């Protein structure tokens, strides 16, 4: 098959003990077929590029704010990951006994870049700071201009 | 300034270029399909009105 | 009758043809052959993907009329109707014939206006690279200058 | 009128080989029964009848042939067509207008109203999965989509305009008496808005001269292009107040007659 | 052979007598079963949730940034997405609303409103002082009771004759301009607190609509038994 | 080779329950019969052969097991796949490029880099339910996808480090000496040298 | 600029181990050696269980 390798593909004779002898449930013959997918279609066509879209998104941080096109570069972003979730939403059923992992992905990227987004806007909102908006504490600059760049190894 | 002028004058002889492509290919491609009529026929037709 | 939605039933001619009927073919055959020749009513296509694409795909001409400058939006304009003939071409798909044979014209006209829009990009990026350049990074070409600003609009 | 659309489909029934001389067929009541029917959550059914038809054709006058045509007047509930498909085109029609108070110096006209275009496309996605797709003609659904995409698209052309005459620069373009005398002049009386001796001390001397002069030319300039601005400006406030009455009157006319013609029989 | 998506409640069978030949009895077998609704928490209402996040700090992106514009329109195409993927799942039937529908068009309309909003914070912010003058109602308002309100502090020889003349119109014009700054600033303090109050608006509409229909749908419970009394 | 591949696609005939010794099969000409084969919209048989075999088990020297296998060799006809696949990634490949002509300053090298992606994950939705779901190999038209995607997305990465490296000033950035030898004097010398430094 | 530098070096190493975690979850997902937990026997042909 073109997506599915067999592993395992046993065969048993089942005798269930319990049911009376006159059942039609006493015995069967069970023939397994124990089968991995093969994932290659999925992850070139799914994975690398959604992994490769979620990962562009840390970008925003070496994004200038004067650039202006910051928010622009995570929102879509997510709306690419809602697109790849619309892709998903076809080719599964919708059960509840485990969000599958390529749903776990997209969930924590969508999360992440949620928190993204927000961080920007956070950004964005203290590089427009004004001294007749906002005031510059001594404390602020002492920590973000001085001690945090020296940390970060900052040019 | 003198740069801003440069590009307004590409700007505009090219509105006209794009203008002819659109509208030249957009109207042989649809009159493509207005000379598609059903053909002429020497037969009556399926339905009598 | 009730005509169907879609196609109108133009010409219906029925022929009895023989044929096989020779020494070596032996025994004769024969059959009945009627040729439905049916005409598609295009309203649906018309309103609901033609018009709205033909309109959506004639905005690139707009590019053409915002200002060369950080707030013009010119670029904006012009990809993002790319992105919009990407989605016609998403919803396009569902419904065109599948074979090989020759083009639609449905398919035709949106790569048509896909390579218009393309084009009309590649013009937008260049207006924007002429129209930023400034005296600390280019220098003055006198021959595009006396082509575009003298030449031009005497021969115009 | 879909999705405030009335049908009536008939069943029509006959023994295909007797004719009526033969074998007749008579319907047990005016009326199919109803009284097992279960509710559908898609139509009413507001009349039903079952009649009965004897046709005799020219070249068989001794063999009548009979018919039983049960008929079937439903009409469709449209909640579900109102919320999925009309309320997200409201929003969006709702939205092309506001560009028009949107200022052009904020530099996101052109991506409000292109995005609301986009996602109009996107929807369109939506409106081709749920309405039925059929050319016999064009239905109120179909007619307000088209009405909501000529909406955004011409939205698009006069803000293009507009940020045209906003960016107007004074020194190419020269501003037209007419224009002055429509915008300027005579709109803004109807609204409620403003109107518009060594070498180097006598180079030193005539190097404050430059600036002030400089600064005059920068402030003519600065004035003639605030000119075209509060031109754009009004022609905003004038397209804002007619896309919104356009919204109104376009979705009115749209539904409105159908919806009365429908409260009137009921 | 377990459902995925469906847990069966009950599962009585009943003798269906008629109603007081051709009478027929029934015997019935009911199946109440519920959903198990893990795909949709998953796929669609955490999204939405986030997207109402993002719409709600759209209010604390500056005016400046120039970026509000996109950032509300792209939260409202991926919500247009979203109902893409609903489309092929919800019930066509028109009875009722789905509870999810509701929340779907519920988010459309706040992302719908944050958009309106701010070009309301636009307009205010890039007005032009020139042509507009504020009128004092927006000043007691918008500058004096409301900031303190929302925790919003404002902080606080005729060559020599000739020079004169142009060094004076230097000072007139920046004079001039200093003016123009100073009604800029009130604009767009007025903007700011009208941002600020729309965030805090939002923060509650979101979160009391969020909360009513979370509630609706988290305390519709299956029966207890499988036949009620009506 | 997909949409240029060729397909050799057999249907094998036998008598299910009797074996040669007391049924035999034989062609009845060498190549099967296509004198009333419709047109294909879609594929064109390029050769056709009809072939017997016979198989004998060890453990049934005496009952050969006879078959006819008639094949049909298939060239896909590329036209759609050319028309509504490969073009419009080749308009995207070639937009990818034209953000590097872009200014800064323009301030929509983003939204141009970034709108090419979106077109491009939209139409991933019309590859993806165009091109062949199996894993057995990754088809030209998924390569070429692929070689796209990674592209743009590397486009956009080496876009931000441009735009990055256009808004340094003294007030963060210091030069250093490499930075302004290889760019600002070898390179510029290499090149069209319309601009000055 | 320092919050975004700060906010660079904290997100992306998360992202970078979140997905490196979800993948290597899937990667090394194998059936089990034995088609049947708890039986030794493999159930293939070269494994002949003789009467
Ligand atoms: C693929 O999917 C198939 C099923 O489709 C899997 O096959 C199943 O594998 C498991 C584990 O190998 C099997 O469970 C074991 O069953 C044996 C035998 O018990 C059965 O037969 C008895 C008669 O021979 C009968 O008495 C049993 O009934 C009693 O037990 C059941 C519960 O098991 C209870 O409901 C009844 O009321 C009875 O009390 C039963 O029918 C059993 O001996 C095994 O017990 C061992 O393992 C358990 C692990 O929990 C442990 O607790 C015990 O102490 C003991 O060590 C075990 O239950 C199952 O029968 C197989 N199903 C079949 C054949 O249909 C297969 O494994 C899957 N492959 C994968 C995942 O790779
Ligand atoms: C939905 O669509 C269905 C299907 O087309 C429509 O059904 C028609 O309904 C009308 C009634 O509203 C029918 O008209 C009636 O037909 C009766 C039967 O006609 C047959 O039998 C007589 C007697 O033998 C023949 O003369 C005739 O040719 C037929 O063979 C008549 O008995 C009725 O007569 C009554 O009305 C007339 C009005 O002119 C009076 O003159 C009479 O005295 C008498 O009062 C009447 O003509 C019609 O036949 C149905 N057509 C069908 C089933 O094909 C529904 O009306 C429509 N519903 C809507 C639009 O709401
Ligand atoms: C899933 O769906 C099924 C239907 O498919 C529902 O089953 C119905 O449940 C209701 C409520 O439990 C039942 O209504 C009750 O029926 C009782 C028996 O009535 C039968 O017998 C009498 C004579 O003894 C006949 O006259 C009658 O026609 C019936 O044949 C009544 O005794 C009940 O009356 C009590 O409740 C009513 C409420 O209005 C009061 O007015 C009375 O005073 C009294 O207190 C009641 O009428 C109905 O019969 C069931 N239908 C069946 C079995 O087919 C399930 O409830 C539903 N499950 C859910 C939603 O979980
Ligand atoms: C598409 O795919 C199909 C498979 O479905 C391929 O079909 C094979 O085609 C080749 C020819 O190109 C076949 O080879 C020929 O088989 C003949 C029949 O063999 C049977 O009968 C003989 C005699 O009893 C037995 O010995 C044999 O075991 C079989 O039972 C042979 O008679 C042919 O012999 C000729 O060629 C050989 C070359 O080695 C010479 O030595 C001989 O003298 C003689 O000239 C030949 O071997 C093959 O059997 C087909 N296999 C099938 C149908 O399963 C197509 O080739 C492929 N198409 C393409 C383009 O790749
Ligand atoms: C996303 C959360 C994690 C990342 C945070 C990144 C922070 C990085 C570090 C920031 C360092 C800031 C240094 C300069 C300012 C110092 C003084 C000061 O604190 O006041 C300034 C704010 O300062 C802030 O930026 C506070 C953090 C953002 C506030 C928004 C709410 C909390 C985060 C998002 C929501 C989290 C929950 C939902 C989303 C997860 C000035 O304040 P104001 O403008 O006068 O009034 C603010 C009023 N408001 C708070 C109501 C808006
Ligand atoms: C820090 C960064 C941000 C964080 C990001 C984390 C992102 C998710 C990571 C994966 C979690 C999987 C999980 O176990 O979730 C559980 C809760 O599932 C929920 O209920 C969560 C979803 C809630 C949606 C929003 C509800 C709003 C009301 C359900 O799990 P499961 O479906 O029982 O099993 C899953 C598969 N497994 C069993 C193999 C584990
Ligand atoms: C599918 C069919 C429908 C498609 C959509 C709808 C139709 C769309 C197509 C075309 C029509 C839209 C034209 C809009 C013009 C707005 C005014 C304007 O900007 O004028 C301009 C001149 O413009 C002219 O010289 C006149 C143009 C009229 C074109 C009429 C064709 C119809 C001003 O030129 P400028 O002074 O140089 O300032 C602009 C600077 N720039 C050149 C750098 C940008
Ligand atoms: C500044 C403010 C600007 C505001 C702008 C507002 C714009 C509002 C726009 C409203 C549009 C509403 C369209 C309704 C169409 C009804 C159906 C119809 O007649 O179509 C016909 C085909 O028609 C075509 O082929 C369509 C041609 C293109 C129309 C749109 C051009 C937009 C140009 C933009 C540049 C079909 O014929 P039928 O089957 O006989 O139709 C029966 C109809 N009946 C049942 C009603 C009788
Ligand atoms: C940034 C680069 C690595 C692209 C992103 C790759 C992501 C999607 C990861 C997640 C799971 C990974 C796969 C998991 C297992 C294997 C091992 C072996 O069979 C070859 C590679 C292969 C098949 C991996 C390819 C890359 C992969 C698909
Ligand atoms: C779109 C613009 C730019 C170019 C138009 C070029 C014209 C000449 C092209 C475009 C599409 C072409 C048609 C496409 C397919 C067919 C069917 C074939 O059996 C005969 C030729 C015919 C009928 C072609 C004739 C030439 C044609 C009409
Ligand atoms: C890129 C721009 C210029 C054109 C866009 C439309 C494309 C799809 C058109 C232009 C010319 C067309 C071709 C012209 C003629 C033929 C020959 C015919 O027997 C089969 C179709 C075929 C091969 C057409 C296919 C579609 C085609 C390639
Ligand atoms: C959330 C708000 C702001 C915007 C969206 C409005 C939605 C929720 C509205 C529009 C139409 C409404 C429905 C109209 C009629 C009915 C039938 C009856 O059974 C009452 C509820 C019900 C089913 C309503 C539920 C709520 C509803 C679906
Ligand atoms: C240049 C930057 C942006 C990276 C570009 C994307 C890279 C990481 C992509 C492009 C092609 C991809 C490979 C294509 C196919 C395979 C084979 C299979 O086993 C899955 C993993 C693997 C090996 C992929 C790993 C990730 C990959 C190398
Ligand atoms: C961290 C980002 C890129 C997410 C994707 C990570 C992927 C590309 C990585 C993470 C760990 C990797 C696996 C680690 C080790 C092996 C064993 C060896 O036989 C190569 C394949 C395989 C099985 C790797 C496949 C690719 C892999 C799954």
């Amino acid at each position: 098959n073109g997506e599915w390798e067999i592993v395992h593909r046993p065969a048993r004779v089942n005798v269930d003990p319990r049911a009376p002898l006159d059942s039609p449930s006493r015995q069967d013959i069970t023939f397994y077929l124990i089968i991995r997918r093969k994932p290659l279609f999925y992850i070139i066509n799914i994975l690398v590029p959604c992994v490769l879209i979620s990962f562009m998104v840390n970008l925003v941080f070496y994004l200038p704010a004067d650039s202006g096109e910051k928010t622009s570069v995570a929102i879509s972003v997510l709306l690419a990951q809602s697109v790849f979730l619309l892709l998903i939403s076809k080719r599964l059923p919708a059960t509840s006994m485990a969000i599958p992992l390529i749903g776990k992905f997209l969930l924590f990227g969508m999360v992440l870049v949620t928190m993204v987004v927000v961080i920007c806007v956070i950004v964005l909102n203290i590089h427009f700071r004004t001294p007749s908006t906002h005031v510059l504490s001594e404390g602020v600059k002492k920590l973000f201009l001085e001690t945090l760049p020296e940390l970060l190894h900052m040019s | 300034s003198d740069w801003v002028r440069m590009g307004n004058a590409l700007d505009n002889i090219c509105f006209w270029a794009a203008l002819v492509l659109f509208s030249v290919g957009s109207s042989l491609i649809f009159l493509g399909a207005y000379f598609n009529r059903v053909p002429d026929l020497p037969y009556a037709p399926c339905i009598q009105p | 009758y009730t005509e169907n939605g879609e196609w109108a039933i133009d010409f219906c001619p029925g022929v009895i043809r023989r044929h096989h009927g020779g020494a070596t073919d032996g025994p004769g055959e024969t059959d009945v052959i009627y040729s439905l020749i049916i005409r598609r009513k295009p309203l649906f296509y018309v309103i609901n993907i033609i018009v709205p694409c033909v309109l959506i795909s004639g905005l690139v001409l707009l590019a053409y009329f915002l200002p060369a400058q950080a707030g013009g939006q010119k670029c904006t304009v012009s990809i993002n109707v790319l992105l919009a003939q990407t989605v016609f071409l998403f919803l396009i798909a569902q419904k065109i014939p599948e074979t090989s044979l020759s083009v639609p014209l449905l398919g035709r006209f949106l790569i048509f206006v896909m390579v218009v829009a393309t084009l009309i990009v590649m013009n937008c990026v260049i207006v924007l690279n002429v129209s930023q350049r400034t005296p600390t990074t280019h220098a003055m070409s006198p021959r595009l200058r006396h082509v575009l600003l003298e030449l031009l609009p005497r021969l115009l | 009128h879909f999705p405030f659309d009335e049908q009536n489909c008939s069943m029509k029934l006959g023994t295909w080989t007797y004719d009526g001389s033969v074998v007749a067929i008579n319907p047990e009541s005016d009326q199919p029964d109803l009284s097992n029917f279960m509710e559908s959550g898609e139509w009413v059914i507001k009349e039903s009848r079952g009649w009965k038809h004897s046709v005799t054709y020219s070249c068989c006058p001794d063999t009548p042939y009979l018919d039983i045509t049960y008929h079937f007047v439903m009409q469709r509930l449209p909640l579900y067509f109102i919320v999925n498909v009309i309320i997200p085109c409201l929003l969006f029609s709702f939205l092309t207008g506001l560009v028009f108070y949107l200022p052009t110096d904020s530099g996101e006209k052109m991506t409000l109203s292109i995005s609301v275009l986009l996602s109009l496309t996107v929807f369109l996605l939506v409106i081709v999965e749920l309405i039925p797709s059929t050319s016999s003609a064009v239905p109120l659904i179909g007619k307000y989509m088209l009405f909501t995409m000529v909406f955004v698209i011409a939205s698009i052309i006069i803000t293009v305009i507009v940020i045209n005459t906003h960016h107007r620069s004074p020194s190419t373009h020269v501003m037209p008496n007419w224009v002055r005398k429509v915008f300027i002049d005579t709109i803004p009386n109807i609204m409620f808005f403003s109107t518009m001796k060594h070498p180097e001390v006598k180079s030193a001397i005539e190097g404050i001269k430059y600036i002030a002069e400089t600064m005059k030319s920068d402030q003519e300039s600065n004035n003639a292009a605030a000119e075209w601005k509060y031109v754009a400006m009004v022609m905003d406030h004038i397209l804002l107040g007619v896309f919104m009455l356009v919204c109104i009157i376009g979705t009115l006319a749209v539904f409105a007659g159908r919806l009365i013609e429908l409260n009137q029989q009921g | 052979i377990e459902n995925g998506q469906w847990e069966i409640i009950h599962k009585p069978s009943r003798l269906i007598q008629p109603p007081g030949e051709g009478q027929r009895q029934e015997v019935i077998f009911y199946l109440i079963i519920r959903r198990k609704p893990l795909f949709y928490l998953v796929n669609v209402i955490a999204p939405c949730i986030l997207i109402t996040l993002l719409a709600i700090f759209v209010f604390y992106l500056p005016p400046d940034a120039g970026e509000k514009m996109g950032l509300s329109i792209f939260a409202l195409l991926t919500l247009t997405v979203f109902l893409l993927l609903l489309a092929d799942k919800v019930p066509e039937t028109s009875l009722s609303v789905p509870i999810i529908i509701k929340y779907l068009m519920f988010t459309m309309v706040l992302v719908t409103f944050s958009v309106i909003l701010s070009v309301v914070v636009l307009n205010l912010h890039h007005r032009s002082p020139h042509t507009h003058q504020m009128p004092l109602w927006v000043r007691q308002i918008f500058i004096h009771k409301l900031p303190l309100y929302l925790r919003l502090k404002r902080p606080k020889l005729p060559e020599l004759r000739e020079v004169v003349s142009s060094i004076s119109y230097i000072a007139r014009q920046l004079q001039e301009q200093e003016d123009h700054d100073a009604l800029k600033e009130d604009w767009q303090f007025v903007a700011m607190v009208v941002d600020r109050l729309f965030l805090w608006t939002f923060i509650i509409f979101t979160s009391v609509g969020t909360l009513v229909i979370f509630l609706d749908a988290t305390y519709h419970l299956p029966p207890p038994d499988p036949f009620p009394s009506r | 080779h997909f949409p240029f591949d060729e397909q050799n696609c057999s249907m094998k005939l036998g008598t299910w329950t009797y074996d040669g010794s007391v049924v035999a099969i034989n062609p009845e000409s060498d190549q099967p019969d296509l004198s009333n084969f419709m047109e294909s919209g879609e594929w064109v048989i390029k050769e056709s052969r009809g072939w017997k075999h016979s198989v004998t088990y060890s453990c049934c020297p005496d009952t050969p097991y006879l078959d006819i296998t008639y094949h049909f060799v298939m060239q896909r006809l590329p036209l759609y796949f050319i028309v509504n696949v490969i073009i419009p990634c080749l308009l995207f490949s070639f937009l990818t490029g034209l953000v590097f002509y872009l200014p800064t300053d323009s301030g929509e090298k983003m939204t141009l880099s970034i709108s090419v992606l979106l077109s491009l994950t939209v139409f991933l939705l019309v590859i993806v339910e165009l091109i062949p779901s199996t894993s057995s190999a990754v088809p030209l038209i998924g390569k070429y996808m692929l070689f796209t995607m990674v592209f743009v997305i590397a486009s956009i990465i080496i876009t931000v480090i441009v735009i990055n490296t256009h808004h340094r000033s003294p007030s963060t950035h210091v030069m250093p000496n490499w930075v302004r030898k290889v760019f600002i004097d070898t390179i510029p010398n290499i090149m069209f040298f319309s601009t000055m430094k | 600029r320092t919050v975004d530098r700060l906010c660079l070096f904290v997100v992306t190493p998360v992202m970078v181990v979140g997905t490196a975690w979800i993948f290597l979850q899937g990667v090394y997902n194998q059936p089990p050696p034995q088609p049947f937990p708890g039986d030794p026997y493999s159930y293939n042909v070269q494994d002949k269980r003789f009467i």
